[PDB]
């Protein structure tokens, strides 16, 4: 959930 | 904070990507978030120390440090010669 690539 | 950050680095296919993520001072740590990047398979485990150091740098003064570019331990000898220009064997953390 932390990261969006 | 919260601080909107971007980690820019090439994936395993050598494609440039911008990884967006938030960091909340007081709640998150540079080591913790670096470990999250690694466990997510977004950063090589060899790069824990350098990514944590540079994350700390950008988060402590997000007013000064708008961008930091740093070597990857994982890219030191890995078939392509490091090139900071080109973010080969380097990555970059920046404020969104």
């Amino acid at each position: 959930g932390r990261f969006q690539v | 904070g919260p601080i909107s950050l971007v980690l820019r680095l090439r994936n395993s296919k050598k494609e440039l990507n911008d990884i967006r993520f938030e960091f909340t001072p007081g709640r998150d740590t540079a080591e913790g978030v670096s470990q999250e990047l690694i466990s997510a398979g977004l950063v090589d485990g060899r790069d824990l120390v350098i990514v944590a150091a540079n994350l700390q740098k950008i988060v402590e003064e997000p007013q000064s440090n708008r961008s930091v570019t740093f070597k990857l331990a994982s890219g030191v000898e890995g078939s392509d010669i490091p090139d900071d220009g080109k973010l080969i064997g380097f990555a970059q953390l920046s404020i969104s």
